[PDB]
């Protein structure tokens, strides 16, 4: 019927006077921009069909064409910001939002989807998607007591619709669209499906990339617990946007910190910085290094909660850039803790793996570790107790690296080398 | 961030 028709072909039937034989042009030109292996996008742009799609739109009387011209625009606005650029261009912003009343759920979809790919290309067609009005018909769609009675497909493009309004930044989404979106964003980010839930935790994780005033705004609605809740998932999906938001979380004020604290963050760390996916074991020592950066009481619960020696292990052995996350994370500590709390640290055994790391080809987790070298050594002056610390990184080979590096191409680098061992090598 | 329809 209307499978491989050519360009051309499609062309014929779109110009011709019949709403029926456009319809199946419609749904041929659908069908080519449906195959996976390299659909003619520019090929249908160049024949001129986006205007036609897009009058389409409006054709109340033969939704069929509605419905066909919504997916194929739905997987032109899908391509290169080009030619998502060709579909806001033919009007298809308005039409879309249009058809978010259609009584067709499978058109109502459509449109969700195509405003999707829109709002996705960036910050502008994003702003512009909220401009024309988008954002309270969508809302619409999930004004139901429960979310249960929708279809899970229709439910889980509405979520991804949604976080795509949430993305990006330069500039970040309007404020007022952001307190719009946040109620049925926590809504769903309850709901038990793992698709919605996971598309709800990356929308949260774009809201809470940002100044601390974004932050707010996710916090205050009280969603940190249910983070925390799907920080224990069992699915990937789901954990990486989650732990994604509680680390943009803990970038903030100690007190938003405090609250991932309090909702129980910690013991799920164990087995997040063990986690055999590269990634979640990399922000969940990125999320440490912002806790450890907090106050001594944060500090002491991170002792509490049995992580130091964590950081320990992934200081240890763990992907590289992990390393470096955990080198922070130390720096961090040993900055702002208490001399027993930095005490216990080293206890812990964290200057052997230290040192071992003063052998990496960067430079900048040098000069972090020989900052968390100096910090330790300053507990050690006032406890009266420099030598032994001295001893302790002699013994497992740490003062030969350091001195290797008192001839280092970087500055800060020699000099903060030299600076340790005149002090606490003579 | 974009998805076809396949």
């Amino acid at each position: 019927g209307t499978v491989n028709w050519s360009v051309e072909d499609i062309v014929k039937g779109i110009n011709s006077n019949n709403l029926e034989s456009q319809l199946q042009a419609t749904q041929a030109a659908r069908k080519l921009l449906s195959r996976e292996k390299q659909p003619p996008i520019d090929n249908i742009i160049r024949a001129g069909l986006i205007p036609k799609f897009v009058s389409f739109l409006g054709k109340t009387d033969c939704s069929p064409i509605q419905f066909e011209s919504a997916w194929a625009l739905t997987n032109i606005a899908s391509g290169t910001s080009e030619q998502t650029k060709a579909v806001v261009d033919g009007g298809a912003i308005p039409a879309f939002i249009s058809l978010l009343a259609s009584p067709h759920a499978h058109i109502s979809e459509q449109a969700v989807w195509a405003l999707g790919n829109i709002a996705g290309d960036g910050s502008a067609f994003r702003d512009l998607v909220i401009k024309h009005g988008a954002i309270d018909p969508l809302l619409a769609l999930l004004a139901v007591p429960d979310l249960s009675t929708l279809a899970c497909g229709y439910l889980r493009n509405l979520t991804w619709t949604l976080s795509n309004l949430c993305r990006n930044k330069n500039p970040a989404p309007p404020l007022d669209a952001v307190e719009q979106i946040l109620p049925t964003l926590v809504r769903l980010l309850h709901h038990n499906d793992p698709e919605v839930l996971a598309d709800s935790c990356w929308a949260i994780s774009y809201l809470t990339d940002g100044p601390n005033e974004r932050i707010e705004m996710v916090v205050k609605k009280g969603v940190v617990p249910q983070l925390v809740k799907l920080l224990g998932a069992t699915e990937l999906p789901i954990v990486t946007p989650a732990l994604r938001a509680i680390g943009n979380i803990v970038t903030g004020t100690d007190e938003q910190t405090q609250k991932v604290i309090d909702a129980g963050a910690l013991a799920v760390f164990p087995s997040l910085l063990t986690n055999p996916k590269t990634n979640i074991q990399k922000e969940a020592t990125w999320t440490m290094s912002n806790i450890t950066a907090g106050r001594q009481d944060q500090i002491q619960q991170v002792v509490n909660h049995g992580l130091v020696p964590f950081l320990v292990g992934v200081l240890s052995k763990a992907d590289f850039k992990t390393q470096k996350e955990a080198a922070w994370a130390i720096t961090n500590y040993t900055s702002g803790g208490t001399v027993e709390q930095i005490v216990y640290l080293v206890h812990c055994g964290i200057i052997e793996p230290l040192m071992n790391l003063l052998s990496a080809k960067d430079t900048k987790i040098i000069q972090v570790i020989l900052d968390a070298i100096s910090n330790i050594f300053q507990a050690a002056e006032k406890l009266g107790e420099t030598e032994k610390l001295s001893i302790m990184i002699e013994e497992c080979g740490g003062l030969d690296k350091i001195e290797a590096l008192q001839r280092h191409e970087n500055e800060s680098v020699y000099k903060a080398s030299l600076n340790l061992i005149e002090k606490y090598f003579s | 961030r974009k998805r076809p329809r396949v």
